């Protein structure tokens, strides 16, 4: 209560202090982070099975491993895929709330109880399950410069050297490595083997029995004989360390007395676990490590920490060993944090400048400029209490809370200005007056702003989390405002403004101040002759109302939407599609061909450019890859015509012309997450894959016949490929004494390479793997070259008990919820909403051959409830204006002042060509919360003067419209100056800037300009009616 | 190259697409590391308006794979009666022998197909012919429990 | 000690630099606390001080 | 969800005790009530589908999809999934001088799942001009393939 | 809660059944529970109206 | 049967290298034996929920399971909520001298 505060000016000290010694506790403690977590927990088992196909993998793996998945709590859908890199991946997305931890360690719990039931060489390769929902802080390339090393070599030493320290950091969660270890590499001749009567079997055995930690006991160990003096272990055969004594491994001893060892038959070398992928920077081999932020963490505190922790492993170095950093997040928090406090700093300053010219003194300026300072630490320590951290999201919640913190500031001073300018009131009881005039005012506003703010944050899914962040900040900021409003604010103004007396309005006063009263003090006269005419012609007024919302209406499904303002990040990606059997040197000649394009057409803009060849979001291969590009600093790249958008077109323009391959750049996504939809075709029978083919073909061609409702729609997968089959003859192999394990070894080993066992090397273990020497496994005449010892002791050729034959079968093959599945992708045609272009793909999928369902996953599931969250939040508005003024009606002369800022956004936004976004619909959200506020005071007056003094309604209007002039002045000129660097601002995180800059100002200044004529209309009307 | 867009459209059974390409002269003869052909694709994948308009473009009937298969052997395999007696009137040979030794026959008696193995039979196919392992239509049949199969092939 | 060798607490050695290391800042927040809710429930600042 | 973790952390240290035929059947652990909740009995109007038919597509087209839903702790078929069955005779067996030894060392080795690799695969010689998987034996579909097993 | 999850999941399986197959509910104890709280709140209607 | 060189390569070193970035994680100790027994000890915040922490090092530990050799992996990994000292000791003796 201000009239408590007023008597014990102190006493709002020690609560001011308090407040902002938590928030300053708060601002030190509290995480940070670019963007809050706002997608589902997902976790994501990972399996692998070296050299087999996308078949085999799911019917041995990927099949067992979904039938395990029960008894789990809250999935909402499980989705898998099964390349023919031999490699798996289930990712199982879970309900929003739910504890990412006790989610995953369900999953992995069921994986384990299903382990016994996959193939041996699944398991001896294991099984990884982690939580895919987080994202890279930062990816740290390795690169060489000096040509000395391969990156194998690069990438065994990031893993021996660097990966360990890196994780041990402060603040890093996970790390990933970009590559793999070291791992022995026997490249077997068939030639060779065939010639001393050898197989791959009979050298994996040989392996397996001299490369292996043999198991002794002790010298006098328990229970010894009585009299024992020495207790020592005893050491066997440890598994080997080095390349040499690998190639020294015995494998045949012929009767001539020579030996023959491994050495004789293959070469022994140190490689890579695979070689599937070969990744490059700027044509330089390369490596890297992909760092997440872990829980709570900071992180510029630990940006800072992984590049110190890196200098300091720097002098051990090899010789080139450099290292890059292209992919960073943290100068986004750096340049949000930074423009954040700049915009609050020149918020003061200009607060400042508009206090002075107004009131012109001091004493009062000083008011605002404590008073908003608080209620921002404050709000720091409401957010840490909940949890929040400071982040992109609760940043720009609270420049956009900086107008209401404003607000509440200038009216409070103002009015008790104000106050005593018309009678000869000290300040003390000038301010329990001015208070008494609007406690009840700001209390209600309170609840308004919060009846509005607060359904936000009740939005389901990703798109609720987004919401929850700037719905929290600005309703914690509101009623912390409020709160200052009524207790530090009221004691600064009877303490700190000195007496004025009455009918001195400075309208006789030197220089400009005097003229500029003079000016203003006349110009409220203009003002409310205005008001005084329009209403004596309320119905012309009341058309105009119409048109404005009529055109609100027309200007609002006119506008574009998309969920959040896309960004230049200073990196974008291109995609590298090869036709089905091309080679990864053929690959790699495109990504050359790509990476000299921005070398050289684009040297001004380009620093650097990832290749990563054999890699894809949606499908891997020989065939495939991608080109990380990234960019040069934002005050290196000026222009629209250097910027992502414009380098992307002009890069895919570019590459056009060339036919080898599909190959086109495109920005990425802002959060890690489009539009569009995510259809699932499901076979709900037992159709097969060709079947669900042609129902997905068939619904693809249906698709392109409404290029007005469908755009885009494209299958998110791969496309089936030639095999080579081979047909081992089960008669002939038996009446050749030959066994069917020796030959699927033979081959499997040969061919897929298989891997045996471990081994140390320079103290750590590795994997040991076992494959023929590259020319010997290139091409279906080669399968004849591999010999098979039978019983007799005579090596069989693979031509004698086999046969083969092409084929066609799919190197992806994809699952949903347990069944097979194809995924679909597509968007919404221009002008047409993703709700009726998801009710078309229904329709048209309905009509597909029986036994193939359908669903949706993803964006498109969590897809409703806006009308419903805004009627309970319009309603909630109604009934706190009800009561604040004691009736059933005036409430509506003020709900209706809603449209006058709307309709400025709109224009705003629509003529800078921008869209309908979260930022957009949270700038509205503020200006009809401001708009309204001043709409609440202007009725609170008038009603008053009316119970009060008696007047009468349009005498009462204009005086209460006359009091209120300034005061609205004031916090909206404030308020248009300290958003235009936003309004304006180009690069870096503008377009966030520029989607809560357009979107205010242009609603700023029609919701005054319009308000300031419209609400004394308002009032009157609804007054005269009811 | 159109070849390509053929190729794709051959075995997707767009026909609308491959007639069109027709127009344009994308070539008919065009192939991929298999070896395989338009009419390969398109007789596999069993689409008989396209194998149709492919020879009446002038496609190879005899087309053979790097393996030695041709579209026969590909039609016998697969199901496709419709396919064989289109590909038989417009010169297919019957008796084509693979890098194997298989026929035609062979890849039809293996999987079945008795309305398959009775045209393939009235137009002249070997009876004897022996596969790399030396098994005949008989043998096969026999084999794999086709009892039925056993009477058309004695 | 060498260079490349350095050390660690652990237990109860480590709960007791802790216990340490914060007294001082405890003491502080301590004094603060008090001051202000003297001056509050008197409204002064020169009887708090005394 | 704490006492089941508890439970499992346990039961992992004694699976590789436990005999070979008990592991490749699965182990599971269940926290669920004691009593049924509801029965979602199936039928069939028609004449087409026998018991057993029945209580197999159940088993293969319902009962993971339940078992999977959020708040069933256990799902329990009134009926059993088919299994490819190999029903040996004594007298035919010992009349070719085999026993159940061999024949189930021959379905392993004839209904198997091989990774043969790739044809111009990683890492390849310079100048490879293809690229394709390589597929070997794959799992029989059809009584009839079991059938033909040498 | 989870006897309508059951239901909502049975009912996009019922459009793929092979002909002849169908689904019938021989015992559930959820109905009870539902049937039994609604009559205590049609009590509580009466109540106020006597 | 495995020396504490060996069983630190293979086993200790394996399972450290993923134990980071935990929450709450204060300090993190270990051993190996000759004996080719290991134990890795994590002690977190005072404060910390127990059965969250024990879930979350679980989590961890399943990424190294695989990369450990066929003779660990089938003698299993415990991951439990431990403690240092004793409450109490149990003792028993045979007083008729029966039982050796």
């Amino acid at each position: 209560m201000p009239n408590f505060f007023i008597d014990r000016p102190i006493f709002a000290w020690v609560i001011a202090i308090i407040i902002m010694l938590a928030g300053g506790l708060a601002i030190l403690k509290l995480p940070v982070a670019q963007y809050p977590t706002i997608a589902p927990p997902a976790v994501t088992i990972s399996a692998s099975y070296p050299g087999a196909d996308a078949k085999t993998v799911q019917d041995t793996v990927t099949q067992v491993i979904e039938q395990n998945m029960n008894g789990i709590d809250n999935l909402m859908y499980m989705s898998s895929n099964s390349d023919s890199t031999g490699t798996v991946q289930i990712t199982l997305t879970f309900e929003s709330g739910t504890d990412a931890d006790i989610a995953q360690v369900q999953v992995q719990n069921k994986l384990q109880l299903a382990m016994p039931l996959l193939p041996q060489e699944v398991q001896q390769q294991g099984v990884s399950v982690e939580k895919s929902s987080s994202s890279f802080l930062m990816v740290v390339g390795v690169i060489n410069t000096d040509g000395t090393m391969t990156q194998e070599d690069i990438s065994d030493y990031v893993a021996a050297n660097m990966k360990d320290a890196i994780s041990r950091t402060s603040g890093v969660g996970d790390v990933q490595l970009f590559g793999s270890q070291y791992a022995m590499r026997i490249w077997m001749n068939p030639n060779e083997l065939n010639k001393f009567q050898l197989t791959p079997v009979d050298v994996i055995t040989a392996i397996k029995a001299q490369n292996a930690q043999v198991a002794a006991g002790q010298l006098g160990g328990t229970p010894p004989v009585k009299g024992q003096q020495l207790n020592a272990s005893i050491i066997a055969q440890t598994r080997l360390t080095s390349t040499e004594e690998f190639g020294k491994i015995l494998l045949k001893v012929n009767q001539d007395g020579s030996r023959v060892l491994l050495r004789d038959v293959a070469k022994i070398e140190l490689g890579g676990e695979n070689y599937d992928i070969i990744a490059e920077f700027n044509g330089q081999p390369a490596s890297g490590l992909g760092i997440k932020l872990a829980t709570g963490a900071n992180a510029l505190d630990t940006a800072a920490a992984i590049r110190a922790e890196l200098a300091k492993m720097e002098p051990f170095f090899p010789s080139g060993l450099k290292i890059v950093y292209p992919y960073d997040t943290t100068p986004f928090v750096k340049i949000s944090i930074h423009e954040v406090v700049k915009t609050l700093v020149e918020a003061i300053i200009l607060v400042f400048l508009v206090m002075y010219l107004f009131l012109q003194n001091f004493r009062a300026t000083l008011i605002p400029t404590i008073a908003v300072p608080v209620v921002l630490l404050g709000t720091f320590a409401v957010l840490a209490a909940f949890g929040f951290s400071i982040n992109t999201l609760t940043m720009f919640g609270m420049v956009l809370a900086i107008g209401l913190l404003v607000d509440d500031a200038i009216v409070v001073v103002e009015n008790v200005e104000r106050v005593m300018a018309e009678e000869g009131l000290p300040p003390k009881e000038a301010t329990r007056k001015s208070m008494g005039q609007i406690q009840g005012a700001l209390v209600g506003i309170a609840m308004v702003l919060s009846a509005v703010f607060v359904p936000m944050a009740f939005f389901g899914g990703s798109t609720g989390a987004i919401y929850r962040q700037f719905s929290i900040t600005i309703v914690s900021a509101m009623a912390l405002s409020v709160l200052v409003a009524l207790i530090l604010t009221p004691a600064l103004c009877a303490t700190m403004l000195k007496p004025i007396a009455k009918g001195d309005h400075g309208e006789g006063k030197k220089g400009f101040f005097g003229w500029f009263n003079r000016m203003f003090e006349k110009s409220t006269h203009h003002y409310t002759d205005s008001v005084g005419g329009i209403l004596r012609s309320t119905g012309r007024y009341l058309v105009l109302y119409l048109i404005i919302v009529v055109g609100m209406a027309y200007l609002f499904v006119r506008l574009p939407s998309s969920f959040l303002p896309d960004e230049d990040q200073g990196v974008f990606m291109t995609m590298v599609q090869l036709p089905a059997g091309a080679t990864q040197e053929r690959t790699q000649k495109v990504l050359n061909e790509v990476t000299h394009y921005y070398l050289t057409k684009e040297k001004n803009n380009v620093e650097s450019v990832f290749a990563v060849n054999g890699f894809g979001f949606a499908g891997r291969g020989q065939n495939t890859g991608i080109a990380f590009v990234s960019l040069k600093d934002w005050a290196d790249r000026p222009g629209e015509e250097n910027k992502v958008e414009a380098i992307t077109m002009r890069a895919t323009r570019a590459f056009s012309q060339i036919k080898d391959a599909m190959v086109f750049a495109f920005n990425l996504p802002a959060i890690v997450t489009a539009t569009g939809f995510d259809f699932e075709l499901i076979d709900q029978a037992g159709l097969g894959h060709e079947k669900l083919t042609q129902a997905r073909n068939q619904l693809l061609a249906e698709a392109a016949k409404h290029p007005d409702m469908l755009t885009s729609v494209r299958p998110n997968g791969l496309e089936d490929t030639p095999q080579f089959k081979i047909d081992i003859d089960q008669e002939k192999a038996q009446a050749l004494g030959v066994s069917i394990n020796d030959i699927n070894t033979t081959l499997g080993a040969a061919w897929g390479g298989s891997y045996v066992n471990d081994f140390i090397d320079r103290g750590r273990v590795k994997k040991v793997y076992v494959m023929s020497e590259a020319k010997y496994r290139m091409l279906p005449d080669d399968i004849g070259d591999w010999y098979v010892r039978a019983a007799d002791g005579q090596m069989v050729p693979f031509s004698a008990f086999s046969s083969s034959r092409w084929e066609y079968g799919s190197p992806r093959l994809e699952r949903y919820n347990g069944l097979p599945s194809m995924e679909i992708l597509g968007q919404a045609a221009p002008g047409k909403s993703t709700g009726e272009a998801m009710e078309l793909m229904e329709q048209l999928a309905s009509k597909l051959p029986t036994g193939v369902g359908y669903d949706w996953t993803g964006m498109s599931y969590q897809e409703n409830q806006a009308p419903s969250l805004y009627a309970i939040s319009l309603i909630v508005v109604f009934l706190c204006l009800a009561a604040l003024y004691e009736s059933w009606s005036i409430p509506f002369s003020v709900m209706l002042v809603v449209p006058l800022g709307v309709i400025g956004a709109l224009l705003a936004a629509t003529f800078r060509g921008l869209t309908n976004d979260v930022y957009f619909q949270v700038g509205l959200l503020t200006t009809i919360g401001l708009s309204a506020k001043n709409a609440i005071l202007i009725v609170e007056f008038a009603k008053d003067l009316m119970d009060k003094e008696g007047k009468g309604l349009i005498e009462a209007t204009l005086d209460a419209v006359r009091m209120r002039l300034r005061p609205i002045l004031m916090t909206s000129l404030a308020f248009i100056l300290g958003v235009m660097p936003l309004v304006i601002s180009t690069g870096a995180g503008s377009g966030a800037q520029n989607a809560v800059g357009t979107g205010v100002m242009g609603g700023m200044v029609t919701a005054t300009v319009l308000a300031i004529f419209f609400v004394p209309v308002f009032f009157v009307v609804v007054r005269r009616r009811f | 190259d159109l070849g390509k867009k053929l190729l794709e459209a051959a075995r997707a059974g767009q026909d609308d697409e491959v007639r069109i390409l027709m127009a344009n002269g994308a070539d008919v003869n065009a192939r991929d590391f298999t070896g395989w052909t338009p009419l390969h694709l398109a007789a596999h994948f069993g689409h008989l308006e396209i194998v149709e308009v492919l020879l009446k473009n002038g496609a190879d009937v005899n087309a053979k794979d790097s393996l030695g298969v041709t579209p026969l052997h590909l039609a016998a395999r697969r199901g496709h009666l419709e396919i064989v007696e289109v590909l038989l009137k417009n010169g297919a040979d019957v008796n084509a022998s693979d890098s194997h030794g298989f026929t035609p026959l062979h890849l039809a008696a293996k999987r079945g197909h008795l309305e398959i193995v009775e045209v393939l039979l009235k137009n002249g196919a070997d009876v004897n012919a022996q596969d790399k392992f030396g098994k005949t239509a008989f043998d096969i049949s026999i084999d794999n429990g086709n009892e039925d199969l056993a009477e058309i092939l004695q | 000690l060498p260079t490349g060798v350095g050390y660690d607490w652990t237990g109860m050695s480590y709960q007791e630099r802790l216990s340490g290391n914060q007294a001082p800042s405890l003491y502080a927040i301590s004094l603060i606390v008090v001051f202000l809710c003297l001056a509050a429930l008197y409204e002064s600042w020169s009887i708090p001080f005394s």
